[PDB]
């Protein structure tokens, strides 16, 4: 029953006595449920250490992974160019899932098309599909560019994009001068960041391979910035602001900043902003190219070094204090522009906040996961705060990244109790946080379940989660936050310290039991 | 999947075991077992691989997709009544006559009959 | 009204397409005429999507793993293949359930083989067997395993049926191989068909030689209800208050035991015809169980369906149905009296997957709204047969509508509300038009029964009559 | 509630409340202290409180009555003592409105997540996507 004045949604409507009795009768009669004591015993068994060692002996099964397939990153990279349509050569379910994922994360429209290959393509290939799709997309949505990726189906079939696009151009489906860069992005190699790398390299090679004769390094006096797989608009904003406040002329390549943040003014803009084609054509003219996330832009680095003849700096991701300082110093060295006073004042403010919050941030144990560059930047920033990252997890990390992270940890006294895992999923992390309890977790929304599991053991075993990473579905407008640079460091610091204070306030609230530590001033 | 190939050209019907859902079609299964179904193209438009497929286990009939190329070839051959087209379009049920080069083996027992002539008498 | 205007709008919209695309898409747009009994002469459905037109359809894996097999809680579903497919469908659908996740329930967890290059080149059958062993050791309380295959599984030629049989014989477990590769079929409908075939072939015929279960003449089984936000529970309380006994639930909050016990049911109550008509027909042909379609959207459809269901039993069930209707009448009368004046006369446009565009029409009309345009992504011609009568004259019908087509239709018609999925919500909110998610209930619900009708009316009043829609234009613009 | 408000301010707020249909159940108090607000939130329970750090005690009081009666607090104002670097936030203009909206929605979502974290009891509403 419902009261018209107070209408209840599923929670707590399904907590009513009649619904409870219905569910109890259903479980008793038809579900054949295991006894509750047996379920509790199995849960306790899953908590223990022997379950952990049985867990880590897994080599064929993956439970709750943390990574996506390459065409997702390929679509994200394609979205960052002006009037560019992402076009995935394969099945339509891939595109539907990509659009749903990015829609749930950014809460903004995402445009992507596919040729919808079916059993006919499975038997006889999908060149006709590519021709018809290119013609239909150009006729209907009128893009200045079509950026083509592939699914696992097109990779297993062996459908080669070069011949298909050349035939579609030669047979008159699209004009011969229409720019159609492509990339092979198999979903069984690497992760979404590898797809972003492949797509960016494909576009760059499409525009800067046949015109190397008249390019001289440094003619336009600009610096190329490659952001990589970035899901925080604040990072694009902070990079643009930091380079603009210093007098460095830059050319940001593949920026989805404007298209993923469009105003609601009664009209829908299918395209907005993006890197302009003449910026891609003039890219080799720049003084140098700096990769913001070098650990997933390896192929792009190779192409830039070997064809553009740029000496790409060996820089880390501009996260934290030291790495942002190194980034600014390298940019100053390349461009010849000195550091302005505003950046120094911002750094001083960040150090002031660090010294203010060090008392609460000291000695806290974090288990974190995410992408390689983001994870290593977060680990460095945590070590800079006096925190102890006890469990470090990266599903799509290699052994060289593990070596680099271990070298970073060994250079600080706060990384003694730190272990790095590569190739492990979130079930491994659940086992780790159950057997070696940290103070907090740092990751995407998929950790919200792990916390739930910990709460089943007891309030004294619950490990709160902090939502930094991709994707965040259970919170609104967190994609506008900043992670890179000084202001990103301040935002992360504020989030961490306020989460610590919120946890302490929640624990010390019971009257006459723990509220003696419910201090007004913290 | 158990497939029984039958033909007046074959002295005896053959029983073969096939992996269901393979990218290689019934034509791959026919070729690897030496069943001489006349294959005369590589784009699936000739219709010479026309066969009659009977699902021996009526309960274990698997829904499939009848592609437009197969439908058009079968109409050009004449082995496609309007009732079977409606059944395939609404209930996603395969027709009696199929093309071996475009037929994906399903997990059931099948009887495949061919006369050795190209589709269309 | 303005049927000729509707046809001219369709003709103008179809102008941008090339000749092939225009000719194909002309068959999929229609002006509704309620007197038509056969949709085949008016609209065409269940065809492939035109390449590069931004269709909203999914794949067979979405319709099989994500829709039918997923809600089953005590089984473990392995996304056989690369990692993305399981990741994007993880907990994206609100099929509610009861249980301790990770111990005896596994609805919101992602099991995958995580295929790599060597898996593609050599195969994953041995990897599949090893994975099954690891699942058995790590999750002892699971009551069954289903292996949903993705595109590379069928593309490289893996034999998962033989592996399933061998492992099920070895471990005395129910292992169900589902060949739901995405390229098979043009939409999720073939995924529904394949999932139903797998259920029939590997699960349903298990408790055939036993009779331990005590049957009752009032035994019904809910078919095609997936508990999206708790809809199945509201329907269940409505049915149990009538005196019937619900034995099975397909598949929201569903268990393997309920599926196996379904053949011992007197009557099948099919909510979603599109997804579970196959298994209902199989049950009627094999076990002789009659099945009937009902509607629990809004008070009018709920009362009509309740009376129709009661008509199939003795007079005690009819008297209990009348008692239930009398009990629940004042609640929905009060809900209508509260919310109808705010929503009366508004025009709504719909575009959902299957059987929801026609089912929710009665709920909208119970609050005075009228549907001016509806359509489906993957409904067949029988669904259009069913939905022609329920829609007013000279209204718009679309099948597999594209982004451009839907945008232009909405721009010309200018409806007061649009109910569709997540891939159009942010497109139509930036145009200053209220939007409702008709797949996930906008993270609200349930909408079934009178308890759900209250929430439905509240949600429509909340979204439609919101101040934020009056400020889309700046005062100085 | 506004301790240092006057009569003209009360009239202005009443006028701004009457202009919108959502101000029907609104009451403006001037000269009242936080004990009056404690009584008001105990007898007429709202969903959330908005104010400075001094409200943390009121929340505690509500939690002593029961979890279902707890009124969580959102720290927007002066002074904030138990939180770090919140004085750097923005309140005026479009950016301030953006931050306030984000804070309110995220507080609501955290409360909902807390209310539905019980395994096999209320976790059926523990949605991944909100
Ligand atoms: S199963 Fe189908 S798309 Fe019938 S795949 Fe889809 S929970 Fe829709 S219109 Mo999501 S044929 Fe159910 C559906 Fe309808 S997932 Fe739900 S809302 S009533
Ligand atoms: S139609 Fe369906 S959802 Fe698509 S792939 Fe095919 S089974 Fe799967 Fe998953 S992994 Fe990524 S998204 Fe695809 S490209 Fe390879
Ligand atoms: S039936 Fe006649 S036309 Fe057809 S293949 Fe045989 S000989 Fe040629
Ligand atoms: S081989 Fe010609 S149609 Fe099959
Ligand atoms: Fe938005």
């Amino acid at each position: 029953s419902q009261q018209v004045d107070k209408i209840k949604a599923s929670y707590p409507l399904f907590l009513d006595q009649d619904y409870k009795d219905m569910l109890a009768k259903k479980r008793d009669g038809f579900e054949e449920k295991y006894p509750q004591d047996k379920i509790d015993e199995v849960f306790q068994w899953t908590t223990t250490k022997e379950y952990q060692e049985l867990n880590f002996q897994r080599e064929a099964l993956t439970v709750n992974p943390a990574k996506a397939c390459q065409p997702l990153g390929a679509v994200l990279c394609a979205l960052g160019f002006e009037k560019t349509m992402p076009y995935v050569h394969g099945s339509q379910g891939c595109v539907a899932y990509f659009r749903s994922y990015f829609n749930r994360h950014f809460r903004e429209p995402v445009s992507c098309v596919s040729d919808s290959m079916t059993e006919d393509a499975a038997v006889f290939g999908g060149q006709q599909n590519m021709k018809d799709g290119l013609q239909n997309c150009k006729a209907t949505y009128k893009p200045d560019m079509i950026a083509v990726s592939t699914t696992c189906m097109a990779e297993v079939i062996g459908d080669d994009l070069n011949a298909f696009i050349n035939n579609s151009k030669k047979e008159g489906f699209i004009p011969d001068e229409f720019p159609v860069p492509f990339a092979h992005t198999p979903s069984f190699v690497g992760s979404h960041v590898t797809g972003w790398d492949n797509m960016f390299e494909g576009i760059a090679r499409y525009f800067t391979l046949k015109s190397m004769d008249d390019k001289v390094v440094g003619s336009n006096k600009k610096i190329n910035i490659v952001p990589g797989f970035e899901t925080y608009l604040g990072n694009f904003r902070v990079i643009k602001r930091m380079l603009s406040e210093m007098g460095v002329g830059y050319s940001l390549l593949s920026d989805p900043e404007e298209v993923l943040d469009t105003p609601a003014d009664g009209q829908f803009r299918m395209y907005a902003g993006g890197t302009t084609q003449e910026e891609m054509k003039d890219a080799p003219n720049a003084l140098n190219t700096v990769l913001l996330q070098p650990w997933h832009l390896e192929k792009t680095k190779k192409f830039v070094e070997g064809t553009w003849k740029h000496e790409v700096p060996k820089l880390n991701i501009p996260m934290g204090l030291d790495w942002t300082d190194e980034f600014l110093m390298k940019v100053s060295e390349i461009s010849g522009q000195p550091i302005p006073a505003s950046l120094t004042k911002e750094r001083g403010r960040l150090v002031d906040m660090m010294t203010d919050s060090h008392t609460w941030l000291h000695g806290k144990r974090f288990a974190l996961w995410g992408d390689p560059d983001f994870v290593m930047g977060l680990v460095k920033f945590l070590l800079e705060l006096g925190c102890e990252p006890v469990h470090i997890l990266c599903h799509n990390g290699n052994k060289r990244w593990k070596k680099a992270v271990d070298a970073i940890l060994a250079a600080s006294p706060y990384g003694k109790n730190a272990t790095v895992y590569i190739g492990k999923d979130l079930w491994h992390l659940r086992s780790l946080v159950f057997t070696d309890k940290p103070d907090f977790m740092i990751g995407n929304s998929y950790g919200k379940f792990i916390q739930r599991d910990t709460l089943h053991k007891g309030k004294e075993f619950e490990v709160p989660l902090i939502r930094i990473g991709f994707p965040i579905f259970d919170r609104h407008h967190l994609h506008r936050s900043t992670t890179l640079g000084y202001e990103g460091a301040m935002q992360i610091l504020t989030t961490l310290v306020n989460s610590i204070l919120e946890r302490l306030d929640e624990e010390t609230r019971g009257m006459q039991a723990t509220d003696y530590n419910h201090d007004l001033v913290r | 999947a158990t497939i029984y190939f039958s033909s007046p050209l074959m002295p005896h019907n053959k029983k073969v075991q096939a992996v269901a859902g393979k990218r290689s079609t019934l034509l791959g299964v026919a070729q690897e077992n030496g069943v001489k179904i006349p294959f005369e193209c590589q784009d699936g438009n000739c219709g010479s691989c026309l066969v009659k497929i009977t699902h021996l286990d009526g309960e274990r009939i698997k829904g499939m997709l009848l592609t437009d190329k197969e439908r058009n070839v079968l109409k050009s051959v004449g082995k496609l009544p309007k009732s079977e087209e409606e059944r395939a379009a609404v209930r996603d049920l395969p027709p009696t006559y199929r093309l071996a080069c475009q037929t994906i083996v399903t997990d059931e027992d099948l009887l495949v009959e061919f006369t050795g002539e190209p589709g269309g008498a | 009204m303005s049927r000729e205007e509707v046809e001219s709008l369709i003709q103008e919209v179809l102008e941008v397409y090339p000749e092939k695309a225009r000719k194909d898409r002309n068959k999929h747009l229609a002006v509704n005429d309620p007197a038509v009994t056969q949709s085949k002469k008016c609209i065409i459905s269940n065809k492939k999507s035109q390449p590069g037109l931004m269709t909203i359809r999914g794949c067979a894996y979405a319709g099989s793993k994500g829709v039918v097999w997923g809600p089953i809680k005590d089984m473990i579903h392995i996304s056989h293949g690369p990692v993305g497919c399981g990741q994007y469908s993880r907990a994206g659908r609100r099929n509610y359930y009861i249980g301790t996740t990770g111990v005896n329930a596994f609805v919101t967890m992602n099991f995958t083989s995580d295929f790599q290059e060597k898996d593609i080149v050599f195969g994953g059958d041995k990897k599949l067997a090893k994975l099954i062993d690891e699942v058995e050791t790590l999750f002892p309380l699971n009551k069954g395993i289903s292996v949903q295959s993705e595109c590379p599984i069928g593309l490289i030629g893996d034999d998962i049926e033989s592996v399933s049989k061998v492992k099920g014989a070895e471990l005395s477990k129910t292992i169900v191989p589902v060949r739901c590769e995405g390229f098979r079929g043009v939409s999720q409908s073939l995924g529904h068909h394949i999932a139903n075939d797998a259920v029939r072939d590997w699960v349903l015929g298990k408790r055939d030689e036993d009779t331990t279960f005590a049957s009752t003449p009032y035994d019904v089984a809910i078919i095609g209800d997936y508990n999206i936000g708790g809809d199945a529970w509201s329907s269940r309380i409505l049915l149990e208050e009538m005196g019937l006994r619900c034995v099975a639930q397909w598949s929201g909050d569903g268990s393997i035991s309920e599926i196996e016990l379904t053949p011992k049911v007197k009557l099948n109550l099919v909510h979603c015809y599109r997804s579970m008509n196959y298994i209902s027909r199989h049950m009627e042909e094999k076990y002789g169980i009659p099945w009937m379609e009902y509607n629990f959207f809004g008070p009018t459809k709920t009362i009509e369906s309740l009376r129709a269901i009661a008509a199939k039993f003795d007079e005690s069930i009819q008297k209990k149905c009348e008692e239930v209707i009398a009990k629940y009448k004042p609640e929905w009368e009060a809900v209508v009296a509260k919310y109808r004046p705010r929503l009366e006369g508004k025009r709504v446009m719909l575009y959902i997957g299957g059987l929801r565009p026609r089912h929710v029409i009665g709920a909208y009309e119970d609050l005075g709204m009228e549907v001016v345009g509806t359509g489906y992504e993957f409904a067949h011609n029988d669904d259009y047969d069913r939905t022609m009568k329920e829609m007013g004259d000279s209204t718009l019908l679309y099948d597999d509508v594209t982004g451009y087509e839907f945008e232009e239709f909405v721009k010309r018609i200018k409806p007061d509300l649009i109910g569709s999925g997540i891939k159009e919500k942010f497109i139509f909110q930036k145009m200053g038009i209220p939007f409702r998610e008709m797949h996930s209930w906008d993270y609200s619900g349930p909408y079934h029964g009178f308890d759900g009708f209250a929430i439905f009316a509240r949600d429509m009043d909340m979204t439609l009559n919101n101040p934020c829609w009056k400020k889309l234009q700046a005062p100085w613009e």
